[PDB]
């Protein structure tokens, strides 16, 4: 339990090799609840872009 | 053709057995040089080649 990042340390690990040549220029991301009662909606969640 | 994307294309690669304990050239993926090949006692991470 903890109400923001932990104080502690940890490595990432590689997943993927992807020999993509794309010049990107920009991102953009998206998850959300959506009923069917009042049409399209959102949920109530938040991450972290670093 | 080739220009600047990372090779998608290659022939076969006409590889051989591996001789243990006896002064040997090696290859590994383009890593070459020569020694003694030994059994190690100590591991890699699933993902560590080298």
């Amino acid at each position: 339990l903890v109400r923001d990042l932990p104080q502690g340390f940890s490595a990432l690990e590689p997943l993927v090799d992807l020999p993509i040549g794309i010049n990107i220029t920009r991102f953009q991301t998206l998850l959300a609840l959506h009923n069917s009662s009042s049409g399209w909606t959102a949920g109530a969640a938040a991450y972290y872009v670093g | 053709e080739l220009l600047h994307a990372p090779a998608t294309v290659c022939g076969p690669k006409k590889s051989t057995n591996l001789v243990k304990n006896k002064c040997v050239n090696f290859n590994f993926n383009g890593l070459t040089g020569t020694g003694v090949l030994t059994e190690s006692n100590k591991k890699f991470l699933p993902f560590q080649q080298f």
